[PDB]
């Protein structure tokens, strides 16, 4: 729970996945 | 019909284990699919799932668009965008001729509110030749039935000269009545790869 | 195992708590 | 009975795909459930699963009570507390009238030791009006059968008034003979919202 | 005969829910199994799955040998080594007499290329008495059929002295034609504890 | 939005290693 | 050194100091 | 005259050791002073001091406005803002009646370019009663002499009404000819507490 | 314990790539 | 008297540059001294210096006992303990026979409150043979004069048996009137090594 | 006579406050100087200064070559290399004609061991046109006197062509008798910048 | 907000375990 009223807790850190060298091993 | 019935149940389980469809999902992230985050709608901000460590509040957790190309479809494992209109652009694993699309949503019997009004209702699928293309080629406009099965498949439009695509855009036009957001659990792209 | 008596940190437990109602489902 | 047999198999698969029960789990973490960690038993310390990175030992891994409201029930995906007596307090996703509870544990055919003696044997379910309430309202008193199926359901008691609850306490009184700890794989709460 | 049909489908679902085999997997990581990273082939590095945060590229993601003893077998949830020859050493959860081994690979109907050329073709399983033993006891030479089912089981050899083992080595000798790498989705070890 | 480059900041790809040093985990 | 011309190397992380409860021990 | 000389040099060293002025610096960060980051100009971006660790580039280093209320005035230990006009708001350690201000800059004999053209030339000091005030009360308008000493003191204006302040704004209007940025090494606030 | 967790003694390296800093 | 004046001023500057005393400080942290943080009093908690990053408050900053063996004695660069009684144990860099001790505190002309009542008044120095020894050998008892110079030296007591020590305990018995805390800026230990 | 004395004391303090020399230090890190880390010697490993946090040992602390171009010269604020032979390559803040060099070491009266045998004794300064140049142009061979002052200055060699340099190499040939390591507290480079 | 995320002040402890540092 937040410590006080309207504690400024940061937003969601978003781990982005991008394919830059083709297919992964499948 | 006894041994035949055992063949029927084993055939049904075999199709069930093969991603419930037995067809390649060229949008699956683990198989090569990826989300183009810039070309997607903004995530609905809820600020309720507080993640803490050693009693220290760190951040609020919200599902990213990546879960839409992930198989876990338990209630909550879905990406939500504000309103009833959104867009999701997925880079396919291979250059394919799209043939069908699959949209999955939780059944009403598993929703806490008793309804799936956050599910998308009217949507369309487009094919993009590049990442910076604003509007692509329409592959089909469909409607997800809330009274239908959890997994619903949609056949792409037939064309004489089959142009291949590796980028697909999913445009949600309306939801089933939720006034705040619209949730996408899983979106699949099926087709035939290019020689 | 670095030596006979190793100062390995206490088991980290990432806690999840809902403070503003339901998440999007 | 030729085409009907296919309808039964599809209905069984449909019920199997719907969390194997077709009922809402108001304790499910991804759906809104959460663990009140300040009112749970002390997690059993085992100090065996050493997580390392680039050859640098970082910490020992142990499952938290959160896994009890997570669907993965492969062997080891369970929260363990010391002894055969423990308590687990879960905040439900919605204010509901509790009607049934579900307890899952691995079958004997999948346990490495050949037994499920770490499984709970005698337990009770309570309904709490607030987080700080010490003694709650008894929702039922049940026994998980080790010789039964992996998933076992238990019907909640009919409370006299129509009192709703959003906080549930699971009190384990005994296990099936494990001398060290007791493991909980998944605990579900079913009912009707207000 | 409706009850016989329901009993058949429910029995099939019960076996399906018990890790699809109803047998203990002493190599399963969550159940006590672990990978001896010192005696495994070097992971095939592709540098394609770029993980980034706030637009800052952080690292490329590649599956470790740990996934081979993890149940998720969706396309990509597999460990890959360069070439068609590789080895994998797993520490079992308990000291057992090995009786059978299970190899899983995605079906051709789920592979993007339409074939599974990265699947192993010819392999052998050895039993090691210690982590530093260079040469173990041959437990069986098998062949994974690309035209067979996704899950394939292999019975261990019957030997005069039924010596028990807690360390198993999986030696892949060939794949089904992939010129770059070879993928292992899941490898299971079944047997009887001592 | 997305990554501003394709070169990884970390040279070698990390790997979380799990090893059991004190027997079986709770099952 | 930077890897490419498009490399986004962050600027200075700025640890801010603010006094919210009066004087520090002096 | 020997004892007179020793008393003169020891008195000079005593004043030198007492922050070179023997007066309280109510803006000093370690003593209670702080910078209002939201009420300051943007730091001039150079992208030259690359900090790395294990060959991994982390970030470019540039001095923040905090160093202006820190005593180290070696070349480079200064905050720079783009252009020749900038603002710096400092919260004093105590509510005082401001009496004098001190501005420090490196001498020309220590500057690599042979000049101190990045030093401020014309500036003014204002007193604010609260953070939300836009334009404060003028406490004095001064000029830092490039041909003067490194430490220069400036007496505040005489006021009939004695109004106290705990927030001070330093407004730089021009520099000594640097076309890119303007550097502030140390700024001090002197006065009498209430 | 007395064995360091990091085998190498850490060292923040400072290098100038775009000329002089503001002085 | 000209060359005599310059030689006097240069000798004064030479003594000033040599840690203001020209004597070895065997307690200096950079030279081998260290704080036994377990054998010290609990640090005075203020919770005023809020350190933040990207608007996220991280922690409150308070000086540790390490600063007492660090040379920077600007206002605030001091360790404070609650009340007027505190303990500080320092491990010397070498096994020495203690001969003198040096205590430093800021002058009143640099204190914001206009007083140095937080400075210690009555203290004693003890010699310990080991880390866990509760009561050590008394090395001397002194009184820091508030009306004296910032740096004050105290000659240790002469002992019949020349017992060496590498661990020193500084016991503060009273301050100069501050009702909340007591500040220590720098404490030095001088002597002859064995 | 009194105003002349006060002028002398103020002039001495003015020179003392200007980095004790009143001359630009083109090697100073904060002013633009930097250490070429690859072109140095191996740092003497001691493994004694254990840095810990919450009782968790983190790493051993040792001064890097960066401290040689940092002003703090209290005992311990020095970079040490194994043996009595070491190298230090510094990139100057500007392209200058080197005129003098300054080497600083703690006085004997402040060392705990009672001696400064870890101080360098015989050294030479070279000018490099690039980092990778093996042998540069000799700017002067000097000797730091242990019986001299803490700060010692050395005038650069008079060469026929006043070639400018922005990279300087400090070669230590011997120390004052310490059998394990050699410590460098601060090394300064003085000269006139090019215009 | 004004409440710190970390309850106590992060205190880096320095201890000498193998004698004197280079001086
Ligand atoms: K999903
Ligand atoms: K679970
Ligand atoms: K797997
Ligand atoms: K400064
Ligand atoms: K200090
Ligand atoms: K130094
Ligand atoms: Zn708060
Ligand atoms: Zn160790
Ligand atoms: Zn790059």
């Amino acid at each position: 729970g937040p410590c006080c009223s309207h504690a400024r807790i940061p937003r969601t850190p978003y781990l982005v996945l991008s394919y830059v060298n083709g297919l992964p091993p499948v | 019909t006894e041994a035949q019935a055992r063949a029927i149940v084993n055939s049904a389980l075999k199709l069930y284990s093969q991603d419930k469809t037995g067809m390649v999902d060229f949008a699956l992230e683990s198989g090569g699919g990826s989300i183009l985050s810039t070309r997607c709608s903004e995530t609905y901000e809820t600020k309720t799932a507080l993640m803490s460590l050693f009693g220290i509040p760190l951040w609020y957790f919200s599902q990213s668009p990546r879960v839409v190309i992930q198989p876990d479809i338990y209630p909550g494992n879905c990406w939500a965008f504000k309103g009833s209109q959104g867009y999701l652009v997925v880079r396919l694993s291979m250059m394919i001729h799209p043939a069908a699309f699959t949209l999955e949503h939780i059944p009403k019997t598993l929703s806490p509110t008793g309804n799936i009004s956050s599910a998308p209702k009217d949507f369309a699928v487009y094919g993009l030749e590049n990442e910076y293309q604003e509007e692509g080629q329409l592959l089909g406009q469909f409607t997800y039935d809330q009274d239908g099965e959890s997994l619903q498949m949609f056949q792409a439009l037939k064309r004489p000269d089959d142009t291949a695509f590796q980028i697909v855009e999913l445009r949600i036009f309306s939801n089933w009545g939720h006034p705040e957001y619209t949730c996408l659990y899983r979106f699949r792209v099926h087709g035939e790869p290019v020689k």
